């Protein structure tokens, strides 16, 4: 459709982590390392997403457990993965 | 540049 399509997303971390990598995609013109927006990669096999089976390479994580991905660095995305723990709760943009 | 940067697993 010609709107965007964002939904929530609540999953259990697993042992080995969420189970996903990330890419920044956007930059400013400046050439700093805050990324506009926050993308999935891969997803690990047997891993807590891929077992969700919701989240798909090339969504964008919008937001995780109240804290925006939007106009941040990828190094300050991953920590704020990272440091999720038991349920946590995404905004997912395809 | 961009385009080459390593994926952050999480
Ligand atoms: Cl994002
Ligand atoms: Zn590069």
């Amino acid at each position: 459709g010609a709107m965007a399509h964002v939904f929530p997303v609540e999953l259990m971390k697993g042992p080995e982590g969420l189970g996903l990598s990330i890419i920044g995609m956007g930059v400013g013109a400046d050439a700093g390392l805050e990324k506009l927006g926050i993308f999935v990669k891969t997803i690990t096999d047997n891993g807590a997403a891929a077992r969700d089976g919701r989240i798909q390479v090339n969504d964008q994580i919008i937001e995780v457990d109240g804290k925006s991905l939007v106009g941040v660095t990828q190094a300050y995305a991953a920590s704020v993965l990272r440091n999720t723990s038991g349920l946590v709760k995404f905004q997912i943009g395809r | 540049d961009s385009k080459d940067v390593k994926e952050w697993y999480v």
